[PDB]
RNA sequence: UAUGUGAUGGAACCUCUCCGGAUAAUUCUAUCUCUUCUG
């Protein structure tokens, strides 16, 4: 199937639409802390399944 | 998304920031664990 | 509407599930029986409470404590394996 | 036209039939399948068969001609079009060029295998490769043009611009283009992105683009624009060579700019033959686009090398800055130029920063009456540079009067940006639904993105005078310049009238506040009092870093303690800035840990520096109180608890709506008690709303047209839950009390964090039991409930903030 | 195949937009086939 689809897109033009790519761009950000986060005193005490 | 609709928030999580976002949306999902799931009774190919 | 995306890899095969490792304790750490027993108790409790490791859900089983290559870091590129009979 | 003459207009891709009048079927097919047909009814026509000369069996030349025509039209008449037309034209050209490039690349790929067996046949294959390179260069041009006008949504640079610039750079490098690569590098540099490595150095790109370049008779440099980018490239190259510190030569540092000016200056124009100077009636000296856009470059080079004056370029530079909006890249270029001068150390920054700040204020004042300034990418830098220049020229002065006037100027500079918050692009784009003028301004700013020489723009109460009081005024200010982080606090002594300056560090205070905020937000709603230890640590750090406040008690003792009459004017005014709006400044603890600032000094805050010379009139209605209270069915406990107030004279209005608040505003009572919950919004501070029967928000209250008169307002909505959590020290937001003070109210009392009911009801009872003149006495009598031994008392009784006005403070 | 007094990556919905539509009476009369031998 995929092979025949490729042959069609190749040999048979005007059979399909293609302004498909818009508003995407991949993004991957990371940043290390600059200040000490500190310490807390509230922790878990229950669990639900 | 459902919990944000319920609590009426507009959080985006802004990917990586200087400090953790806090706020209830990011304070409740930080303590929720969800298992992945699979189709228990269906394995046939789908329709077009 | 979507704003951003990235790429992931997932392994769901049954064979590649169980992972095994070990912890090494030197002679100085084993100062006496009491300290080793307390360390084992704390380690067992912590191992019990572990829930998620490496993007998945798992549980840890701890056994009894009793005992006595190159990555080709040069320039190289290889991808797009496709499949057989292509 | 010497063209196809089928398209109705370049900016609207439509064809009004008439395509079939031509004979080439390929042209008709291309014009039909890739353009809008226009008209309102279907069109059914065809050509005649049996046509010779074949059909040429391809579409690549026609598509290339369409792409070239579209790019030429965009280059020529791109200024007059609107944003949507530019986007549409650029997208269509990119699509056509991409299709042509894909077809050519596929053809080359298939031909490569066949020519491999031809014994290394150098033939039209080379011409196909050259055509592919030309198409790649055109694609790079189109991508750069599209990226130059991307709308900057959000605080940071959008990713779309980054990917577009990367694609343009890749295409230009693969196409072996030097001028386009230099342009892409220049655009990348101004975006502050640093994805390039040492191999892809900006210096090498500029050198390649500028190596062996002369005016000559080259067609590419015939137009003035390309000369302009050549001049910009040369200027940036000289700047980077000087900044490398490897070219620190006494003679060459001026020789490079001298030859740059010689290139800029008249290159010995020969051949005019002295054409009689035929008295062209002084035709207004019509400045060409070349000088119109190179005024900035001329000013820069004159500053760099000019031993004499340079005011001629300053004259038209000032008007160019005044006419054009803040989205023009010239503003960022000027700010970066000022920063570079300040780092180098030439007084031009000192004499220019104040002028640029004044021009920026004048341009920003022409906005709507809503008092918004919009988010300019580099705006805090200009204000910080102006403040630092004022301080530096104050320090070097040898006259006391000059010192005082420069300190007053610095105080005015700090004051200028303390009330109007910037609201990004998308936020006010959404907010601009109601106002058409705001929509017009947004459209103008969007059109101003990219390039210059726009015909639309061309064809067109004393603040520091005298503070009359016997108290002390503190004007905090924080400098957020990257390499010169510091803090400042201007103190104005009423007795002496002289201003003072000093410096302090705020990073430990920021860290302590961050820890307290995290521990407070992570706690449950009913257990918010557990943050007492973190609050005490924050207060102790504040006292440690602000010890200089306690110094004035020695001067007070020297002044009136020796005098027979003690208890002089000990009032204190605080003007918080940036993140200092959410910390207990009055809760500072002395270094030894035994003295509290609130114990000795009566501290009150104010949103800005007061300058109004009118005292609010006495209330028209002498009603005692106007309690307004709403709650959900869950929290009936608060409604049950509040009964001591309803015993007192009140026409209780439970489950009241915003219209009740407006009606109360119509007839202002002596005291108003607005007690309700609140919710915060991150997109707009103007969307911060109160949890009444309806939603109040800030935009509704901003325009009311009815002013209070001497109404003491008590707000039950805490600041922490009315505002979003704070990340990074940079903050620009408005508070409910700040907007209430614009309505002629007397004073506003608020709570910084949740105050549980016993304390708020006791405070309400005490303030209602107070009389008219001595109301502030019982208001300030809460000091007896604050002690350092018990942290709970500090948590409970340090959350009260009073917005007392200057014109009424210290008045007896 | 880590390197150890410091990992919210369970810290992110492949989302959004688009009539399997258009045109056609389950109807009906002219031949078919090439080599015959002097006639
Ligand atoms: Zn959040």
């Amino acid at each position: 199937g995929q092979a025949l689809y490729l042959e069609a897109k190749k040999q048979v033009p005007n059979q399909f639409s293609s302004e498909r790519p818009v508003g995407a761009t991949p993004a991957m950000e990371v940043k290390t802390p600059e200040h000490d986060p500190g310490r807390a005193a509230q922790g878990p005490r229950y669990e639900w399944l | 998304r459902d919990i944000k609709v319920v609590l009426d928030n507009k959080c985006r999580a802004e990917l990586a920031m200087k400090q953790p976002c806090s706020c209830p949306v990011c304070n409740l999902m930080k303590k929720i664990t969800i298992r992945d799931s699979f189709s228990s009774n269906y394995a046939e190919p789908p329709k077009i | 509407k979507a704003e951003d995306f990235f790429n992931i890899w997932e392994i769901t095969d049954g064979a590649w599930k169980i992972f095994r490792g070990e912890i090494q304790v030197s002679d100085k750490g084993w100062s006496d029986e009491e300290n080793f027993s307390k360390f084992l108790t704390l380690l067992k409790g912590a191992s019990v409470l572990v829930d998620k490791i490496s993007g998945g859900l798992c549980y840890l089983t701890l056994d009894k404590p009793e005992l006595a290559l190159e990555p080709g870091d040069d320039a190289s590129v290889l991808e797009i394996s496709r499949p057989p009979y292509w | 036209s010497s063209a196809f003459s089928g398209l109705k207009i370049p900016e609207l891709s439509v064809d009004p039939a008439e395509v079939f009048k031509s004979d080439n079927p390929q042209l008709v097919s291309v014009l039909l399948d890739e353009f809008e047909l226009q008209e309102q009814r279907p069109f059914f026509s065809g050509l005649i068969p049996e046509k010779q000369i074949n059909i040429a069996l391809k579409k690549s030349p026609q598509l290339k001609k369409l792409a070239c025509h579209l790019l030429e039209a965009y280059e020529i008449n791109g200024r007059r079009w609107k944003h949507a037309d530019r986007r549409r034209v650029l997208e269509k050209a990119i699509r056509l060029l991409e299709k042509v490039s894909n077809e050519l690349k596929g053809d080359i790929q298939k031909l490569e295998n066949n020519v491999k067996e031809s014994g290394k046949d150098s033939e039209e294959l080379n011409k196909t490769r050259e055509k592919h390179g030309e198409i790649l260069a055109d694609m790079g041009r189109a991508y750069l043009h599209r990226a130059k006008i991307i709308r900057p949504k959000g605080f940071t640079i959008p990713a779309k611009k980054k990917e577009s610039l990367r694609k343009a750079l890749d295409f230009c490098k693969e196409a072996k283009a030097r001028h386009l690569a230099g342009l892409v590098g220049l655009e990348m540099d101004r975006c502050d992105m640093s994805d390039f490595d040492s191999e892809n150095s900006l210096e090498k790109l500029l050198r390649d683009a500028t190596t062996g370049v002369s005016l000559s008779k080259d067609q590419y440099y015939s137009n003035e624009y390309r000369k302009a980018e050549y001049y910009q490239m040369c200027i940036r190259l000289a700047e980077i060579e000087e900044d490398k510190h490897g070219a620190t030569d006494e003679g060459s540092e001026n020789n490079r700019y001298k030859r740059l000016e010689g290139i800029l200056g008249p290159k010995k124009s020969q051949g005019k033959k002295k054409g009689k100077k035929n008295k062209k009636k002084k035709g207004t000296n019509s400045k060409s686009a070349l000088e119109k856009i190179m005024a900035f470059e001329k000013f820069k080079v004159a500053v760099y090398l000019g031993e004499g004056k340079e005011k001629t370029h300053w004259n038209d530079f000032s008007e160019f800055l005044m006419r054009y909006p803040f989205s023009h890249p010239s503003w960022e270029d000027s700010v970066r130029f000022l920063r570079r001068l300040y780092k180098k150390g030439n007084d031009k920054w000192r004499e220019l920063s104040v002028a640029l700040w004044e021009i920026a204020k004048k341009n920003s004042a022409k906005t709507s009456s809503i008092h918004l300034r919009w988010y300019w990418s580099r705006q805090r830098d200009l204000y910080d540079l102006a403040f630092l220049s004022a301080l530096e020229q104050a320090d070097i002065a040898e006259d006391e009067s000059v010192r005082q006037e420069k300190l007053r100027l610095a105080a005015k500079v700090a004051d200028s940006a303390k009330n109007r918050p910037a609201l990004t692009w998308q936020a006010m784009e959404q907010m601009a639904d109601k106002d058409e003028a705001l929509k017009k301004e947004i459209e103008n700013y969007a059109q101003a993105l990219g390039g210059g020489y726009i015909e639309q723009f061309e064809k067109t109460d004393d603040i520091p005078d005298d503070l009359k009081t016997s108290g002390l005024v503190v004007q905090f200010y924080l400098v957020h310049l990257k390499d010169y982080e510091n803090g400042y606090a201007l103190i104005y002594d009423g007795k002496t009238k002289k201003w003072s300056c000093e410096m302090f560090n705020f990073f430990p205070i920021w860290e302590k506040y961050l820890q307290w905020q995290s521990v407070y937000f992570d706690l449950p709603a009913n257990q918010k009092e557990e943050s007492a230890d973190q609050l005490k640590a924050l207060c102790l750090e504040l006292g440690r870093h602000l010890y200089f406040l306690f110094d004035f008690e020695e001067n007070r003792k020297a002044h009136e303690k020796n005098q027979d009459t003690a208890k002089e004017n000990w009032d204190m005014l605080f003007i918080p800035h940036d993140f200092l709006h959410r910390v207990p400044i009055h809760g500072a603890i002395k270094k030894n840990g035994t003295n509290i600032l609130l114990k000795k000094f009566n501290c009150t805050y104010f949103p800005t520096l007061p300058n109004a010379s009118i005292t609010p009139e006495s209330p028209k209605s002498d009603n005692v109180a106007e309690l307004i209270e709403y709650f959900s069915e869950h929290e009936k406990d608060y409604s049950e608890y509040f009964d001591k107030i309803e015993h007192i004279f009140d026409k209780k209005n439970r489950a009241a709506t915003s219209q009740d608040l407006l009606d109360a505003a119509i007839s202002p009572p002596r005291t108003l008690t607005i007690y309700c919950h609140g919710q915060s919004d991150v997109n707009n501070p103007f969307y911060s709303r109160l949890l009444l029967k309806d939603k109040l928000e800030l935009i509704k209250l901003a325009t009311l047209q009815e002013h209070y008169s001497g109404t003491h307002i008590f707000l039950g909505a805490c600041e922490t839950d009315l505002m979003p959590p704070l990340s990074a020290p940079l903050d620009e937001q408005l508070s409910m009390a700040a907007m209430f003070l614009q309505k002629g109210v007397g004073s506003v009392l608020g709570t910084l964090w949740e105050a549980y009911p016993r304390a708020v009801k006791d405070i309400v009872k005490n303030i209602l039991s107070a009389d008219d003149t001595q109301y502030f006495e019982k208001l300030f009598s809460l000091k007896k409930k604050i002690s350092v031994n018990q942290k709970k008392s500090l948590y409970y009784y340090l959350c009260f903030k009073l917005y007392r006005s200057f014109d009424q403070i210290g008045k007896e």
